[PDB]
């Protein structure tokens, strides 16, 4: 939207105020702002606020919505909530309260574990009986059953997870979250590796299955970025390279942008986009 | 995310393997995805389904029949997946693993050849052993709509499997981003698209369809280069065409049609386009997004040179031979008979054609030895034949407005087939053929037939007579070899006999006004040409001379004919090429056949004389055509065979093909000199 | 756990292709699978 | 008077197009060369399409027969009806 | 020679099931009748091509044709140890029977395939001992076994999805049911 805004004398600028993602014709998604972006005399200025306002406004709602996660309860939030920062929520809520389990084991034999472990099968239930069957609009229904599969992979593993305490290697394999407030600021976790999330607005977007396979990727990626390399995975087609790369970067809350390599290419081009990857800080798939 | 080893791939030199650390994605998971994404739907009967899916896909995989485009891979799961999603959010509440049985086996129906039809679903019945029959969910609409269009035009008959074929188009459109129509020549496919079309425009939103040849352009001109003079970039034509139609804010749908082979080099530079990235990129640095206003079809015969990366990217439809029997289009050109022509003539044609035609063709490939048909062929290409040269042997009574009886029909009939069958043999397999006449057919010549053939004779338009002869004419006083050009042969008079009667047809249905000799080298084929072409009349009829080579190239062929034409004739234009004009060419063989097995020069001739016109390059506009409105086209072979090239098939569908035998009479020749 | 799985190769080249099926061949006697999962032992379909 | 009509196979037993469809839908039986689902086509061996089930007259027999069973029904309906009439009409 | 068509879908229409007590005779319903008829199929594919290009390879110096390039790697093919290429692989891959010697084990090799082919059909009836190595496609073998096996045994009893597989070494020398 543009909001005319009169200046005493000055003619009316225009200012951002929201923005809005349309797939389909009228199935939108509608993120508001506090901190508003105003038409100036340089694009490259009105362009540049554009997108640090975004940042900073994701980060002020994602650091809110950590505390109504735990606040309101399940259905509340992921109804309020947009799809991205709904996704993260489940995640940090699982990975606390399964913490939280794992050290009351350590202390005794505890239920508490157990009863964490049964609070999110109760947690099933509620989502799949309703949220599914019915609803209204192509982006809402994207949502749910993203966060559906999230769910189903989460209590099977919850189901076999048996580490005594956090140290325990099948504790440190999966994508594990932790919004750190101290220091507000996210911290994704793998292994070893960590890197915080990158706060770009993607709306609804139709993340994939997570496999075993896929884990190896996620391993041998986080390794390889530590020591500061890029993967080049390889095999037949079509089996889930070129998406599984894309999934790694829009779970770390990152922008990627995949290109088409071929015969009649030159080496200006490529100088090009790789200047503009080291400027950024995008990722790029070179397909191909 | 590279692709180990294939056509057109090179090797990372040893300092670039360093920096990067390998990932080695061989199988992927199959179970637990499909069932993890039932549960995301919502399924209830998860567990049992997924290894349904597995087992199924895995068998139709291994004990089915190989087939180059077959695909059985993620994308086609997937799709199936997505798919499945509605059924289940419909009101129904029907056990699950009907839906899905229906769901499975309506999908994957399409792309399979006729024999493992039966083995497909055999196997299904092995696995859902207590589901005995669904029907097929059939869209009222549609069906009801297309026999009106089909009515609508004059040479168009309805057939079931029409039905069946237009259908699972339609369904397959539906669900994915592009598709194929895979299928040998003559089938029937372009048909298939238009009446699609058609019906989908019938009920509002409209429809519009582009064409394409891609390697009757270089990829270089299809996507555009940086200039190699000038220091400065080019459009690109296919770009231009995405460009133009990938707007908003239009109605159209638009269809870009590519038409022609699939060689792997120009096709895989589009894997981010048909796969769900739908994002074109260019070496320019450009990006196109992908909008639901397009799609992308390709008409092509068959893959041979194409590896699984473009197979399961897109679905695909396969027309079989038999879809469209030859005699369903003799059905057609009836119909049009009893449009005007509607007198007794439909009928009394006819009545000798059906049994003529359905018990005698099939006896002559290899009933009879004719173990010599220099120009292997599908006989439809026959069936077209005969068809156009039986209207023009009766245009002359049309043009009177006069009807003969029953005997003179059948006399004509006779003619018209002896060649077009018989102008591919030799004189053995000839009076084979001609016995075999005598024995199961109508009357031919019998007066005298003094150890003469069949083909020696013709039907005479006055009467029903079959005689022949040359007319005696000697030379001008000059004394030039060329002076003494030509002298009136047998073999030229009974060439332009033939000639002639399809150079006056004017451009029906299934004609092209086009035709081809074969004869070997040095076998008067220029000779006899050149004795038609003095005949025309400049004043309003002209001709034009060309050759060929190993390394004429399309734009030599594109330069050639823009010369011979010198004007767009398409935006009201050209005065002097008014005139009619004619496109001479000794042997469309000898242009260098391209390793893979597909020439690249012949497919510029194909599209010109399919549809007429082409793309232009004058590095100043791009997604245009130049329009010929009026040209004719002859050609000449060179017995194809062993060191012989020969054309692609798909272009046999065109030409007039018949012999061009030696004279066996030279001591009558050099006489009168 | 006692048994050990061989494959069957069709032709000696012995890649991820040509593998036509699996075989479980129990006999061990003192020597565990593993020793023969580094000895290589195959069934092989030609010789050459 | 009052009376119904006798059955025909000329003419009561002429099919409609529904008719004809709903019985071929049936599809009850006579595969012994064995052919694969009516659900939209009948294929003899090789993905070849049927232009119709092959042993259809036996099924058409069949039905005629069920069909002058029920216009037998129709009609002592109608002679209780018929004899109803008369008996209270007699009677004056 | 070659075997036509429409002599071997006669043939093997006419004989065919999994136990002669069984089932009575039939063609496309068993399994191995249909992999008989995929096999002669491919087999009669290659058969083709190679008595066309041996002959066009000799019918250019004591026949009479324009001298082509294929052919004179033929030429040179012949005189060496290895098959030419035109037997073995395609643009894209068709590899077919690929052994070292022109004709020590190449044609060897597929003299002996056809004769188990023959006797598979000409006779018609099922041998002991299949030999492996013959089939273009084994794995369609094993599955139609499976089949065979649902089908013939517990039918429904057994599911297809449910059959799994094992295999018992005939630990003997000297020497039907299920199995082959
Ligand atoms: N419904 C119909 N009734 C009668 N004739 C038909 C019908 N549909 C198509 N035909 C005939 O079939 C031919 C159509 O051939 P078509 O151009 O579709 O070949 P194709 O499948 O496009 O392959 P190619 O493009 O290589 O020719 C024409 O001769 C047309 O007259
Ligand atoms: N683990 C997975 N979960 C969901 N979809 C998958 C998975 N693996 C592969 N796919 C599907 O495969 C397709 C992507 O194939 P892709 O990786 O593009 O092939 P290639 O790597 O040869 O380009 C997508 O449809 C994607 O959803
Ligand atoms: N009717 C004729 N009168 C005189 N000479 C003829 C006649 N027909 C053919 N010839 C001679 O026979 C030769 C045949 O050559 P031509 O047919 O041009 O070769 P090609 O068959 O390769 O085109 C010609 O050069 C011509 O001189």
């Amino acid at each position: 939207t543009f909001e005319s805004a009169k200046d005493k004398k000055n003619p009316a600028l225009k200012q951002i105020t929201q923005i809005q993602q349309v797939i389909g014709r009228n199935e939108e998604n509608i993120s508001l702002t506090g901190y508003y972006v105003k038409c100036e005399g340089n694009i490259e200025d009105w362009l540049k606020k554009l997108e640090q306002n975004m940042q900073q406004t994701l980060k002020d709602i994602a650091s809110a919505a950590a505390q109504q996660v735990f606040q309101v309860g399940l259905k509340e939030f992921v109804s309020s909530q947009a799809s991205q920062i709904a996704l993260l929520g489940l995640q940090i809520l699982w990975t606390s309260k399964v913490n939280e389990g794992l050290e009351r084991l350590s202390r005794n034999e505890r239920n508490a574990m157990d009863i964490k472990r049964n609070e999110i099968k109760e947690h099933m239930n509620i989502l799949s009986s309703m949220c599914l069957e019915d609803l209204n609009g192509a982006v809402e229904r994207t949502k749910v059953e993203t966060l559906v599969t999230i769910q189903v992979h989460q209590k099977d593993i919850s189901m076999d997870l048996k580490c005594k305490d956090v140290n325990d290697f099948e504790w440190q394999k999966q994508t594990r979250i932790a919004w750190k407030t101290d220091i507000d600021e996210c911290i994704i976790s793998i292994t070893d590796w960590d890197s915080p999330y990158s706060y770009e607005f993607l709306g609804a977007k139709e993340r994939l299955c997570i496999t075993p396979l896929t884990d190896r990727c996620y391993i041998t990626l986080a390794q390889a970025m530590s020591m500061y390399y890029g993967g080049a995975p390889a095999g037949p087609a079509g089996t889930g390279k070129t998406e599984t790369v894309k999934d790694l970067g829009r779970t770390l809350g990152v922008f990627v942008v995949v290109t088409n390599c071929s015969d009649q290419h030159r080496y200006r081009d490529m100088a090009k986009i790789f200047k503009g990857l080291v400027q950024s800080g995008l990722w790029g798939c070179f397909d191909e | 995310t590279m692709n180990p080893g294939y056509a057109g791939r090179q090797e990372l030199p040893e300092n670039l393997k360093v920096l990067f650390r390998g990932v080695s994605m061989m199988v992927p998971d199959r179970e637990i995805i499909i069932k993890v994404k039932l549960a995301s739907v919502g399924y209830l009967q998860i567990d049992l389904l997924a290894k349904k899916f597995n087992v199924l896909y895995r068998l139709c995989e291994e004990q089915l029949s190989k087939q180059r485009h077959y695909d059985f891979g993620l994308r086609n799961i997937l799709s199936v997946l997505r798919t499945a999603g509605n059924t289940k959010r419909q009101e129904i509440k029907s056990d699950e693993e009907m839906l899905l049985m229906r769901s499975l086996r309506d999908m994957n129906l399409s792309k399979l050849v006729a024999d493992d039809i039966p083995l497909f679903n055999g196997l299904l019945a092995d696995i859902f052993p207590k589901l005995k029959e669904v029907p097929k969910k059939l869209y009222p609409d549609v069906e009801k709509k297309i026999p009106e269009e089909i009515n609508a035009e004059s040479y168009l008959i309805n057939t079931p499997s029409f039905q069946l074929k237009i259908i699972q188009l339609y369904e397959t459109c539906l669900v994915r981003h592009g598709f194929m129509l895979v299928g040998p020549t003559g089938s029937g496919k372009s048909t298939i698209m238009k009446i699609l079309t058609e019906v989908l425009t019938k009920l509002g939103s409209p429809h519009k369809i582009v064409i394409m040849n891609p390697k009757a352009i270089t990829a270089e001109q299809m996507y555009g280069v940086k200039s190699e003079i000038s220091d400065d970039w080019i459009p690109g034509v296919f770009s231009t065409i995405w460009a133009k139609s990938n707007n908003r804010a239009l109605k159209h749908t638009t269809w870009i049609t590519c038409d022609g082979p699939v060689d792997a080099i120009w096709i895989e530079n589009l894997n981010t386009v048909l796969d769900d990235n739908k994002i074109l990129t260019l070496a320019n640095g450009e990006r196109i997004a992908m909008t639901e206003n397009c799609k992308v079809v390709f008409e092509v015969e068959n893959l041979n040179n194409a590896s699984p990366a473009t197979v399961s990217r897109c679905g695909q439809v396969y027309v079989s031979p038999t879809d469209l029997g030859y005699e369903a289009v003799i059905e057609g050109w009836i119909r049009n008979r009893k449009a005007s022509g509607r007198a007794e003539e439909s009928d009394k044609l006819g009545n000798i054609l059906r049994k003529y035609l359905i018990n005698m063709r099939f006896i002559e490939l290899q009933s009879k030895e004719c173990k010599e048909p220099m120009m292997d062929t599908s006989p439809v290409i026959s069936v077209i034949n005969i068809l156009n040269l039986l209207t023009g042997c009766l245009q002359y009574f049309v043009q009177t407005q006069r009807t003969l009886s029953e005997q003179e029909y059948e006399k004509f009939i006779v003619y018209s087939m002896a060649w077009a069958i018989g102008g591919i043999y030799e004189a053995q397999d000839r009076v084979r053929f001609h016995e075999l006449l005598l024995a199961k057919n109508a009357p031919i010549p019998q007066k005298g037939k003094e150890n003469e053939t069949v083909f020696d004779y013709y039907v005479s338009q006055d009467y029903l007579d079959w005689k022949i002869c040359s007319p005696e004419e000697w030379v001008p006083p000059q004394s030039l070899q060329f002076s003494q050009l030509l002298l009136p042969t047998l073999d030229s008079f009974r060439a332009e006999m033939l000639l002639n009667f399809i150079l006056t047809q004017p451009k029906s249905h299934t004609c092209s006004n086009s035709a081809l000799l074969i004869g070997g080298s040095g076998t008067a084929k220029t000779s006899s040409v050149l004795l038609y072409c003095n005949k025309f009349d400049p004043q309003k009829m002209l001709f034009k001379r060309t050759n060929f080579s190993s390394a004429t190239s399309p734009f030599m062929f594109q330069s050639t004919i823009e010369a011979e034409c010198d004007f767009k004739v398409g935006k009201e234009f050209a005065p002097p090429g008014n005139k009619m004009m004619t496109i001479f060419i000794d042997d469309m063989s000898m242009p260098f056949v391209n390793k893979w097995g597909d020439q690249i020069t012949l497919e510029l001739v194909r599209q010109l004389i399919e549809t007429g016109g082409f793309y232009m390059l004058d590095k100043t506009q791009r997604g245009n055509q130049r329009k010929m409105k009026n040209l004719q086209y002859i050609g000449a072979m060179n017995h194809p065979g062993g060191g012989r090239n020969d054309i692609p098939n798909r272009l046999k569908r065109q030409f007039f093909i018949f012999n061009m035998i030696l004279p066996l009479s030279i001591e009558g020749i050099y006489g009168p000199i | 756990s006692n048994t050990y799985l061989c494959p069957v190769y069709k032709y000696p080249k012995r890649t991820d292709k040509y593998l036509i099926f699996r075989v479980g061949l129990p006999c061990e006697g003192s020597n565990n699978p593993s020793h023969w999962k580094l000895r290589g032992v195959a069934l092989l379909c030609s010789t050459e | 008077k009052p009376l119904n009509k006798q059955k025909l196979r000329q003419r009561k037993d002429l099919t409609e197009e529904e008719i004809v469809d709903i019985q071929f839908r049936n599809r009850g039986e006579g595969l012994e060369n064995g052919e694969f689902y009516d659900g939209q086509f009948w294929r003899n061996i090789q993905g070849l399409i049927l232009p119709h089930h092959p042993k259809k007259d036996e099924f058409i027999e069949e039905y005629l027969k069920q069909e002058e069973v029920r216009i037998n029904q129709i009609n002592e309906q109608l002679q209780q009806e018929w004899e109803t009439w008369k008996q209270v009409y007699d009677k004056i | 020679p070659d075997y036509n068509d429409v002599e071997v879908r006669e043939l093997v229409s006419k004989l065919g099931g999994p136990n002669p007590k069984t089932s009575t005779e039939r063609g496309m319903t068993v399994p191995l009748n249909i992999f008989l008829y995929q096999e002669v199929t491919r087999m009669q594919r290659v058969i083709g091509l190679v008595r066309k290009t041996l002959q066009d390879t000799i019918l250019a110096i004591d026949g009479q044709i324009i001298m082509t390039p294929e052919i004179l790697e033929a030429i040179n093919a012949i005189y060496d140890a290895k098959v030419p290429n035109s037997w073995l692989y395609d643009p894209s891959g068709a590899e077919i029977s690929w052994l070292l010697p022109n004709l020590g084990s190449w044609s060897t090799s597929l003299s002996d395939r056809n004769k188990q082919l023959n006797d598979w059909l000409r006779s018609g009836q099922r041998p002991i001992l299949f030999w492996l190595t013959g089939f273009f496609n084994p794995q369609g073998f094993l599955t139609g076994m499976k089949q065979e096996v649902t089908r013939n045994h517990k039918k429904e009893a057994w599911s297809l999805d449910d059959v799994v597989y094992s295999t018992t070494v005939k630990e003997r020398e000297k020497e039907p049911a299920e199995g082959v």
